[PDB]
């Protein structure tokens, strides 16, 4: 998109434990930002580098440091973490230290959740729910919904996949996440998707539909000792084909 | 038997004339005493000095937000610090202090800004002037000589409503 | 050339391998307002009013240098790597008002023609060294992309009392000395 | 509070 | 140092201009009025900058205030994409970005032909697994959460079938319950008098 990559894209570790974070700015750029994006702070700027060399600062915290390498790639360390540090970190770069008139170009981001056990964290479970034929009757369309349940944290991406191919028309995602037990602070969540086809599309035997859900959970470096299997990052999926 | 060196300035110049009305800008590459690019606000384009300027200023051209910065750093330098100047620099009004001590030399010392001049009775068509000496502590300096009655020295400065009058005997 | 009713430089921004060294600074009419100090990240201004009236953040100083680092880098490789030439600096020394035996006064030592903006001038008492009572003003630019130093010496002018103001450049063959007695 | 004297940037030479 | 004030949140409706405005009387000769852009979950994206003059470009135009204490975003013409948060920054030569709250925009559709409808979808794997489908209503509708615990019902969301120009809003509700009729799911939310059940 923007040009700038950063890696990795979610991170999920213990309290007290420490986190590198890689930023690749744009080919030409020189200048390297980094902020903080928090439900608690929202979008607070860190640290600045240009050629190198430390260019401006935020209000960054001493257990974070920042380092910009020869090859202008960036790189932020967080140690000593706390629950307080979860958030969004984004990096940005620009082609001088910046003008009134420059544009900054922003990476992706880092989703980093610092939990005070991994022993929550769960994959989801997806099915898929086939149109009513109350509603082909009735509008001569089919709504097929999908549904990603039982997962922590809420690190997930539902895409529809038909005929093998993703699609975007006539899809709806819900835009967060709810929480199964609104309650505890621990709670596993839920998502919901819509994709809506022409009455004759989904009554056609030939026709594959797929709700694909990616989940962003633990490393395969990560240590388990839990009798169920290791939520490992991974791909959940449901399909359904046409009903004649 | 000297060390090497090389030396880089970058010199962002205003010209003013007639108040706030005449403004131009001009802003300096120089590589040691060589200026090889430019920017001139009349010109509005990054102009090459010395064939070591084609790769800077065809480059800078090149970029939309280098030329719109530049562009308008007439107001956002040049106009801006001008109303900062008229507040402080061009309100800078310091009398000078006139004094003649044995040829009779009228010493003019420490007064701001440039603008003076000075006269010797009548006025006298045979005397030696210092050009005006600059002290570089924000005041200036002037000495008028005259060879060989009531001898006067006049000086006009823009700090006085009256000029200035020291008598000799 | 270029004329005008007024002459500022907003800013003097200057970068060189030996050291290596910058400087930033604002002047007006040939007169320096300002100076950046650029270890201490400081905007040291030239005048009570100013002082008391004007504000630059100093922020914005070594940005500027940064990026005359930078360039510097890339001009060197560009002109295959020439050096500066040395220029013969002129030293001129001059009391600040009138002198009168026992009235406390200022001799000013104008050095001009200066490149590479290296220099050391100090002075001298009946032929010893002068560090009380010395000050100078910062490298204060020319058309000609040379630059011009002040120094200033406060003293008492009395009978048995010969001054000197010692210039050293690379552009010298030896340390000049330009003498001042009342 | 004093207004902030404006100042011009250096334009930056290619890297490339 | 100089900071910029806006609303917390703007609701527009599409197809229909928006009009984003910002606040800073406090501004500088020197201070640049930049807007940036952020779509969840991703990173902020330029929009839009300029002076004094007012300007156009391709993404929005910008209309700074002959005093220059105020300015605006204009989309001309609102799409359902432009729902973000949308940030007036004030620039100066090299100073930090200042991105402070913004203004949360939601676009909301015009349903044309309105056709408020519950309906029951069996699982494509196991058929005694069952969710309800509010469809079809128009934006005016809100759909309330349960007052059941073992029930979950999802917040409106607006699908567009771009082909057949036809923009649908819809909420899922399900439950573990074996007695979960679809008929009597949304009954806390203010469903519509036509509304239609099978
Ligand atoms: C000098 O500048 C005048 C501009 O007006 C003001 O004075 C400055 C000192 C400054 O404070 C600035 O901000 C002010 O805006 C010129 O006069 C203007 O000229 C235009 C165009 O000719 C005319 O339409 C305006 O009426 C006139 N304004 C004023 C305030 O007089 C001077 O121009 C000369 O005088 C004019 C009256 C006119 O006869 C013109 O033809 C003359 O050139 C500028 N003088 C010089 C020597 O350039
Ligand atoms: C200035 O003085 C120091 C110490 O005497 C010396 O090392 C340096 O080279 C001198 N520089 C010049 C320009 O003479």
């Amino acid at each position: 998109d923007s040009g700038v990559t950063q890696t990795p894209k979610h991170l999920i570790t213990a309290t007290g434990q420490r986190v590198t974070l890689r930023c690749s700015p744009r080919s030409g750029d020189l200048s390297v930002y980094w902020y903080q994006q928090s439900l608690d702070q929202g979008l607070q700027f860190l640290i600045q580098y240009y050629n190198g060399e430390e260019r401006a600062k935020g209000n960054i915290l001493e257990r974070f440091s920042a380092q910009q390498f020869p090859d202008l790639h960036s790189e932020l360390n967080l140690s000593s973490l706390e629950l307080g540090d979860s958030a969004l970190y984004f990096c940005a770069s620009s082609t001088t230290p910046g003008t009134g008139t420059e544009t900054q170009y922003f990476g992706p981001g880092t989703r980093l959740l610092v939990l005070e056990d991994l022993k929550n964290v769960f994959p989801p479970e997806v099915a898929v729910f086939e149109p009513s034929e109350a509603e082909i009757s009735h509008t001569q369309k089919a709504t097929l919904v999908c549904l990603a349940t039982g997962f922590y944290p809420d690190h997930v991406e539902l895409s529809w996949w038909v005929n093998g191919k993703e699609v975007h028309s006539g899809v709806c995602t819900d835009p967060q996440p709810l929480k199964e037990q609104p309650a505890l602070n621990d709670s596993r969540y839920a998502l919901s998707s819509r994709l809506r086809v022409s009455a004759t599309f989904w009554q056609n035997p030939r026709n594959h539909f797929r709700c694909q859900v990616q989940f962003y959970g633990l490393s395969e470096n990560d240590e388990w000792t839990q009798d169920r299997a290791k939520p490992v990052t991974q791909i959940v999926s449901a399909e359904a084909w046409g009903r004649a | 038997d000297s060390p090497e060196d090389f030396v880089y300035q970058f010199k962002g110049m205003c010209y003013f004339t007639n108040g706030t009305e005449r403004v131009r800008l001009v802003t300096r590459y120089i590589y040691n005493r060589e200026e090889y690019a430019r920017f001139d606000s009349d010109v509005g384009v990054y102009r090459a000095v010395t064939p070591l300027g084609p790769p800077a200023a065809e480059y800078w051209n090149s970029q939309k937000e280098v030329l719109e910065r530049t562009r308008a750093e007439l107001d956002t330098v040049c106009r801006h610090n001008y109303q900062l100047e008229l507040r402080t620099t061009l309100q800078r009004r310091v009398e000078p202090t006139v004094t003649i001590s044995p040829l009779l030399v009228c010493s003019v010392t420490d007064f701001y800004p440039a603008q003076i001049k000075v006269r010797w009775q009548e006025e006298t068509t045979g005397v030696v002037s210092t050009p005006l000496i600059r002290n570089g502590d924000w005041t200036f300096q002037i000495l008028v000589m005259l060879e060989m009655d009531v001898y006067t020295c006049h000086v006009e400065h823009p700090s006085l409503q009256n000029p200035i009058i020291v008598e000799w005997r | 050339d270029i004329v005008a009713d007024h002459v500022a430089s907003y800013g003097v921004n200057l970068y060189q391998s030996y050291g290596p060294s910058g400087q930033y600074s604002h002047e007006f009419d040939g007169d320096e307002e300002f100076y950046v100090d650029l270890e201490r990240k400081e905007t040291v201004w030239q005048l009570p009013l100013f002082r008391r009236f004007r504000r630059f953040d100093p922020q914005f100083a070594l940005t500027n240098i940064a990026v005359l680092k930078h360039n510097l880098n890339i001009v060197i490789k560009r002109s295959n790597s020439t050096a500066a030439t040395n220029e013969v600096p002129e030293v001129t020394v001059f009391s600040k008002s009138p002198v009168t035996l026992g009235q406390p006064n200022t001799l000013i030592c104008l050095v001009d023609n200066i490149f590479p903006p290296v220099v050391n001038i100090t002075w001298l008492s009946n032929g010893h060294s002068v560090t009380e009572g010395v000050s100078e003003t910062s490298f204060l630019s020319k058309s000609d992309h040379s630059f011009f130093k002040i120094s200033y010496l406060t003293f008492l002018p009395s009978a048995d009392e010969i001054y000197d103001c010692k210039v050293e450049h690379w552009g010298l063959d030896e340390p000049l000395l330009k003498h001042w007695e009342p | 509070a004093p207004s902030g004297e404006g100042s011009f940037q250096p334009s930056q030479e290619n890297p490339q | 140092d100089a900071k910029t004030t806006q609303p917390n949140s703007m609701e527009s409706n599409e197809e229909e201009p928006v009009h984003l405005p910002c606040n800073h009387s406090t501004i500088s000769g020197t201070d640049y009025i930049h807007w940036y852009r952020q779509l969840p979950s991703q990173g902020p994206e330029y929009v839009i900058h300029g002076l004094t003059s007012n300007v156009n470009n391709r993404m929005a135009s910008l209309a700074i205030a002959e005093d220059r204490k105020s300015s605006t975003l204009i989309l001309h013409r609102a799409t359902l994409r432009d729902a973000a948060v949308y940030y007036c920054i004030l620039r100066d030569r090299s100073n930090q970005f200042y991105f402070g709250t913004g203004t949360s925009l939601t676009v909301i559709p015009n349903i044309q032909n309105p056709d408020p409808a519950v309906y029951q979808l069996r699982d494509s794997k196991s058929s005694d697994k069952s969710v309800c489908l509010f469809t079809d209503f128009d934006s005016q509708t809100n759909v309330s959460q349960s007052k059941d615990s073992d029930v979950y019902i999802t917040d409106k969301c607006v699908l567009d079938m771009r082909s057949m120009d036809f923009k649908s809003n819809s909420a899922v509700a399900w439950s573990n319950k074996s007695d979960f009729a679809c008929a009597n799911a949304f009954n806390n939310s203010i469903i519509p008098e036509d509304t239609f059940f099978p």
